[PDB]
């Protein structure tokens, strides 16, 4: 019962002919289940590494927690294997990382398992643990983050007490936005003051599925 | 006597720099003097007597620095072929000595400031003139830490370090002088400026040093000292009675025991408590 499926199929072009055979085959699932009707398969379990995937956001947050407390060494994001200086961060205590133009605030404690990228202006007296702030960041004061994701171009105002987010490109969020776990913000969201937003709210430019419209996300 | 007034003008006309460098500047600007027109007596005996006259202050660094630039002119102020350009016109080698050990403060600022560990507080001693620039280059490169100052009390001098530091927006708190034992566990590593460095590896400085070092040894924490090229000396203490009495003055400056320090910086570079000996023996061949 202790394994998990991840699509790293090594195979040969006999497999290519086995899905010239059944044209209704679409996935790897009906490949491996068309094996089981009678041209043979093994598995390979190992005891050393970590290989998995995501199409969700949930085990994306899990694998990002696995990256920063480094269950994937040799592959570590501070060797900076892709080639630019826009990822130039070092190590420190508690597996934390500090990039270029850091500007950490006075008394702004920053304890466990985070990094920060380029142009990440940090204000004072914030408190962040087990998360990732990326580049293009600006911080007010007392801006607590927890297991959050702050990609390129993001802004956040002071006192925005936010837990367990997932947030995307060039977004803005104003003062006292208390926000709750298992939600997402994407692609130029603007939310003003005194929104104590609930648990789950997908908020992006599409009307029929995302729960805002092409304007902001407080009200239509 | 007739030019110690200019040394008073150099101590209290530009009060930023050190005392010994003001003495060196004083005498090398005096080398446009009333022409004695000789090499032997002029250089050797007259600058020796000028070291005796300017050593009337209670400094230890100034006389050692005078002997040191006497050695830095004893290199190749040669017998070159005529008494026109021996040293009284070819004088620029002491000038480049002055320029090198003027930029020496800047090169210490460039070297040492990338060693301070962010997060552990560092208690400093009284106001030196090289701790300020290394903290300036440290906070200039966007660090975070705390810093305390002891008073170093014949007189209040820790608050002089406060009025030094607070002008550039860095947090600090002055702490009692005899009570550094309480704060010693709070700090993890301890930097202290120098009035001068000894051949055994210890430092000489204003009084509050050796108890910092021995509490650092009791807490098994690294003791760090900082000095420049000016502040070498030839003294040898074993227990404190043997610093010279004119260099003593209830001491106004004091020695700390040689090798319960852990690491030491100079203009020659960061070095080790036995490397002090061979790297000062490199000076004055």
């Amino acid at each position: 019962y202790d394994l998990l499926d991840c699509h790293i199929s090594i195979c040969s072009p006999q497999v290519a002919q086995l899905f010239t055979d059944n044209f209704d085959y679409q996935t790897r699932d009906d490949f491996v289940r068309g094996l089981l009707v009678n041209n043979q398969i093994h598995m390979h379990v190992t005891a050393k590494e970590y290989g998995a995937r995501v199409s969700n956001l949930h085990m994306y947050s899990a694998v990002c927690a696995d990256v920063i407390r480094r269950w994937v060494y040799p592959l570590t994001p501070e060797a900076n294997f892709t080639d630019s200086t826009t990822q130039s961060c070092t190590h420190s205590r508690h597996n934390i990382y500090r990039g270029p133009e850091v500007s950490l605030g006075h008394g702004s404690i920053l304890e466990e398992n985070v990094l920060l990228g380029s142009g990440t202006v940090i204000g004072s007296n914030c408190f962040i643990t087990n998360s990732v702030i990326g580049p293009g960041c600006h911080i007010g004061d007392n801006v607590v983050l927890d297991q959050t994701y702050l990609w390129q171009g993001v802004r956040v105002a002071a006192g925005a007490q936010i837990h367990q987010s997932l947030l995307c490109d060039n977004a803005e969020v104003k003062e006292r936005v208390t926000l709750k776990p298992r939600s997402v913000l994407t692609s130029q969201v603007v939310v003003g003051p005194n929104i104590t937003l609930p648990e789950g709210s997908v908020i992006s430019l599409h009307p029929p599925d995302a729960e805002e419209d092409e304007d902001d996300g407080e009200f239509s | 006597k007739e030019l110690i007034e200019y040394f008073k003008s150099q101590m209290k006309e530009d009060p930023d720099m050190a005392s010994a460098v003001a003495a060196i500047r004083t005498l090398l600007e005096f080398l446009k003097r009333d022409k004695g027109e000789t090499i032997q007596g002029l250089r050797a005996n007259l600058t020796s007597a000028i070291e005796t006259l300017c050593g009337v202050d209670s400094s230890v660094a100034v006389s050692s620095g005078g002997e040191l630039f006497l050695r830095f002119i004893s290199l190749a102020s040669l017998e070159y072929s005529d008494y026109s350009k021996c040293k009284k016109i070819m004088i620029e080698r002491g000038e480049l000595f002055l320029r090198r050990i003027s930029l020496s403060r800047n090169k210490i600022a460039d070297l040492c400031h990338t060693f301070i560990k962010d997060g552990a507080t560092i208690l400093t001693h009284a106001y030196s003139r090289v701790v300020l620039r290394v903290l300036e280059a440290a906070v200039a490169a966007k660090k975070r830490f705390s810093v305390y100052v002891t008073e170093s009390q014949p007189d209040l001098s820790g608050k002089k370090m406060a009025k030094a530091l607070c002008h550039l927006n860095v947090p600090v708190t002055v702490v009692l002088d005899a009570a550094v034992g309480y704060i010693m566990e709070k700090a993890d590593l301890v930097i202290v400026g120098a009035e001068g460095v000894v051949e055994n590896g210890g430092i000489i400085n204003k009084i509050g040093t050796n108890q910092m070092a021995v509490c650092a040894k009791a807490q098994n924490k690294p003791f760090y000292v900082v000095a420049e090229s000016f502040k070498f000396v030839r003294l040898f203490p074993l227990n404190q009675q043997d610093v010279p009495d004119k260099f003593k003055y209830h001491p106004w400056v004091d020695y700390t025991a040689p090798s319960l320090i852990t690491l030491l910086f100079t203009d020659l570079g960061v070095l080790t408590p036995s490397a002090v000996s061979d790297e000062l023996i490199k000076l004055y061949l």
